[PDB]
């Protein structure tokens, strides 16, 4: 004549913040690029585009 | 303190202990105790940590 409870719980683990598979939705987005520039008698000069 | 019981046997009285200076982290091999049991934190201490292998 006795009785045991014993319940159990599911939570998050401690290493989840370290590494874990996040879940994206992509659509489109911006396109850049980078260009290398020299005209005549001028040296290289580089930017974002 | 003392409490000389007027029975007979030991076999026939069960004993317990009330230790509450102290505090013991709830185990799933200890049974519960009696009622608001608070929810005191102790630190992990070896926490995951990104390092080079």
């Amino acid at each position: 004549e006795n009785t045991q409870m014993s319940e159990a719980y599911v939570e998050r683990s401690e290493e989840c913040s370290i590494d874990h598979a996040k879940a994206y939705k992509v659509h489109t987005g911006t396109v850049q690029a980078m260009v290398n520039i020299t005209y005549g008698s001028v040296s290289w000069r580089s930017a974002d585009v | 303190s003392d409490h000389t019981t007027t029975c007979t046997d030991v076999k026939q009285c069960r004993a317990y202990l009330i230790d509450n200076k102290k505090w013991v982290y709830n185990s799933g091999r200890l049974p519960r105790g009696e009622g608001d049991t608070f929810k005191g934190k102790l630190h992990v201490p070896f926490v995951p940590v990104k390092a080079k292998c």
